[PDB]
RNA sequence: CGGAAGGGCACCACCAGGAGUGGAGCCUGCGGCUUAAUUUGACUCAACACGGGAAACCUCACCCGGCCCGGACACGGACAGGAUUGACAGAUUGAUAGCUCUUUCUCGAUUCCGUGGGUGGUGGUGCAUGGCCGUUCUUAGUUGGUGGAGCGAUUUGUCUGGUUAAUUCCGAUAACGAACGAGACUCUGGCAUGCUAACUAGUUACGCGACCCCGGUCGGCGUAACUUCUUAGAGGGACAAGUGGCGUUCAGCCACCCGAGAUUGAGCAAUAACAGGUCUGUGAUGCCCUUAGAUGUCCGGGGCUGCACGCGCGCUACACUGACUGGCUCAGCGUGUGCCUACCCUACGCCGGCAGGCGCGGGUAACCCGUUGAACCCCAUUCGUGAUGGGGAUCGGGGAUUGCAAUUAUUCCCCAUGAACGAGGAAUUCCCAGUAAGUGCGGGUCAUAAGCUUGCGUUGAUUAAGUCCCUGCCCUUUGUACACA
């Protein structure tokens, strides 16, 4: 049957080209600079970066929040 | 059915160490009653065995609450090619 | 040394044959044996509808399951009791052996 | 979450937590002596269980 | 037992065990000629004779389906390793078995033999095997949409009383 | 089929009565009305406390909104420069659903987008069905083989007469040999002082201990025998056996001595049929419909209870043959700790009037509840014919139990308010012996729960041993212009 209220669309996945390129900062010597904070959790030691939002930092799958 | 790779390998390893496998008709189960070591939910077990059944690799039976699967030789060869195991070791249902 | 045998069964004459065989075995092995004591029977009563739906005259079933239980005491060691109870068993009678 | 609301219902009681062990329906359950099955399948399989109409 | 179940629940659970086991082997050994089971419980072991017609067809490839059925019972009923044993045995004088002739007749009708010829063949086979009487009632839709029920009865056949419980066989 | 004749049978029929319904209140179901929904099947016996249907969730099939794919598998694209899940913050939302909107972290080939296709459906179809149940039909009817009558459908056997609950037999007979049903069968109940047995039951005698004046009581303890009381096994006992009458002196009927019964009740129950109910019992199933904004499934709430009305099954009363208060005294069917299952029956001691709460115990059951100390009934005061101390509808305040959640009072208890109802019209239901009826106790529905149903126990009658008068059924004959009769 015909409807009046429009349906709610699916959340379109915003794809990110080369998401690892936005993590580190490269130098001409043999060193790297880490922009985003690593998560200090036990299940994710050092290989997992955290989200760099505009006001506070957050790690998703362990749900760890750092506010200012 | 997006499944964990660890649970998929565990259910296929149980299906390879014994070809016939049972399951309980209940979607709302946290853990499988036979393999209580891993997570392995019963809905994942039923849908993985239904995916094996729909392409004709296993035999289906039912007794009032429980789905029974009899693994055939084509399923033996498919699990061997999937797990990359040598053909010398055999499942326990052909043991004598 | 006072070892207790509980005989639970659904059928009547098969249980009678089993307990008579136990009596004859105890009499041939010549030990102090008490009489077989009859516990009172139990009639499991189920009253349901004959009709799958509820359309028609109100009829009711009487499903009756009659279970029976006897006990036999023996003044003998455990090897004699296991030797008697390991011979001539049939599916109609369940045997429970209590040491104390 | 979906995992937090897919099984948020307490099934510790009621006639919908229990069901038949043949049909898995929620009507006419014989919970007596641990049968846990409907009366139609009980009438169907009473000869296999052992219940007989004596009187 | 550590949980200490009652005997009232125990005999009922044994009856449900026999009913579910009978239905499972009826649905699973239908094409091979299933006719019954007989179970024996001993200390630490549980023997069971499957009573069927085609023993080679119920064993398969050197007891493979028998080992599959032992694994079915072991996985579903929680039995320990090697605590249950199955043995297939051939039905003597299978023409008197009512459910074997019933499964033969439904597989004939599934293969595509006609109803009248199939009932004549079943009745002739059981009267050659030697029986007191028969009652072959095939109910369903025949030669159209209206339900037409047939009935092929000859010989002595009792219907009422206590002898109908264990003097005839109904399938 | 006959408001045609001749017989027999039936308290789902009558006579004679007994208890009732229809009169009042309440509960449940149905129709109708209203509503987003008041989900739906069934409409005479054979629908209407029926679907085990005593629904806050679930059941739920209905409505209002929101998740998810649990769309397998195959084909064509996308992709490791990443196919696609999960994610607390702030707005939204109902929820601490990333369900969405702005910002980004994470999952790792399981997945996504289209085309075929499958699964699921308490969706429709019981006029497609299978199975089950009910009914025709609790009555005694039904069918081959051979032979006979008739061209044939058909008839005899399958009955003139007697008898029986019965096509049950006697006996004539174009019939003979037979078959299903009935009968026969199984179980339940009293008869056993005889057998088998008993420390999961008792009896008799003692050893004591307590009390009263040698004797009496003690479920207070233990033991030398036993099963009489308790239980369950083999049995036996009743068969018209005997006598007196009626009757072809056959089939059978009545009374009576002896005797526990000289007709206990239930189950099964023939051929053939129902356009009976069930697709809402099934992963029993055919056809049609939906299948991603779902008729799949889950969550939150409501509803299935709604109220100017009528009908059906039940409960309470209309009272002195009764109400209230104390004292006394008697059972058996039974049930009891769960695969998931998260939920058992309770002894005893304290807190409280109460519902109940707290602790250790017992019990997987003749061990513990429990000698199952249940009601009517028995005895003694209060009442005095007043809608009164009958009755408890309605309604307010409060306290606890079960559950995540009681509001539309889940249930239980305390106080208070105190309606109709003065034995009920036409009409109608059930029944004749431990029967009706009064009365209470168990199981199912159950977490909380019986105004229902099925079993069991106590007290326990009036009236009848007949009939086709009414309502129907079964044989014979007759008539038919009916054969969805």
């Amino acid at each position: 049957k015909s409807y009046t209220t429009p349906k709610k669309n699916k959340h379109k996945r915003k794809k990110v080209k080369l998401a690892v390129l936005k993590y580190y900062k490269v130098d001409e010597n043999g060193k790297i600079s880490r922009l985003r904070r690593e998560c200090p959790s036990d299940e994710c030691g050092a290989g997992v970066f955290m989200a760099s939002h505009f006001d506070r930092h957050y790690c998703g799958k362990c749900c760890l929040t750092y506010c200012f | 059915m997006l499944m964990p790779k660890k649970n998929r390998i565990a259910i296929y390893e149980l299906l390879f160490k014994e070809g016939v496998m049972v399951a309980k008709k209940d979607v709302h189960m946290p853990k499988h009653p036979e393999l209580a070591d891993k997570n392995v939910p019963n809905l994942h077990v039923m849908k993985a065995m239904q995916s094996l059944k729909s392409r004709g690799y296993v035999k289906e039976q039912f007794a009032w609450r429980h789905f029974y699967w009899y693994l055939t030789n084509e399923g033996i060869q498919y699990l061997r090619d999937y797990l990359h195991l040598p053909p010398e070791i055999v499942p326990a249902t052909l043991r004598r | 040394h006072r070892i207790r045998i509980t005989l639970t069964s659904r059928n009547v004459k098969s249980l009678e044959k089993v307990c008579a065989d136990l009596i004859r075995g105890a009499k041939e092995k010549n030990l102090k044996v008490k009489g077989p004591v009859r516990m009172p029977t139990k009639t499991l009563r189920i009253t349901t509808r004959k009709t799958p739906c509820g359309e028609g005259s109100k009829t009711w079933d009487r499903f009756q399951m009659r279970i029976h239980k006897r006990l036999i005491d023996l003044h003998s060691p455990s090897e004699i009791v296991k030797q008697i109870t390991s011979i001539s068993i049939e599916p109609g009678v369940e045997v429970e052996v209590t040491i104390a | 979450g979906h995992q937090q609301l897919y099984w948020s219902h307490p099934r510790k009681f009621g006639q919908g937590s229990r069901s038949c062990r043949v049909c898995s329906n929620r009507h006419g359950l014989i919970r007596k002596y641990g049968l846990n099955m409907c009366r139609q399948c009980f009438r169907q399989y009473a000869k296999d269980i052992g219940f007989i109409k004596l009187d | 037992m550590a949980v200490q179940i009652s005997k009232k629940r125990k005999f009922v659970a044994d009856g449900i065990f026999k009913a579910e086991l009978n239905e499972f082997l009826t649905r699973e050994l239908a094409e091979d000629g299933y006719s019954g089971v007989e179970v024996r419980v001993t200390p630490t072991r549980t023997e069971i004779i499957i009573l069927a017609t085609r023993t080679q067809n119920v064993l398969g490839e050197k007891g493979r389906r028998i080992r599959e059925l032992t694994a079915v019972v072991q996985k579903r009923f929680g039995f320990p390793e090697g605590s249950v044993e199955l043995y297939a045995e051939k039905v003597a004088t299978r023409g008197l078995c009512a459910i074997a002739q019933a499964e033969s007749l439904r597989y004939k009708l599934l293969g595509g033999l006609a109803v009248r010829r199939a009932c004549y063949g079943v009745l002739r086979f059981i009267m050659e095997s030697g029986a007191k009487g028969c009652e072959v009632v095939v109910s369903g839709k025949l030669r159209g949409q209206r339900a037409k029920s047939m009935k092929f009865v000859d010989g002595l056949m009792i219907h009422s009383g206590d002898p109908v419980n264990y003097y005839v066989d109904t399938a």
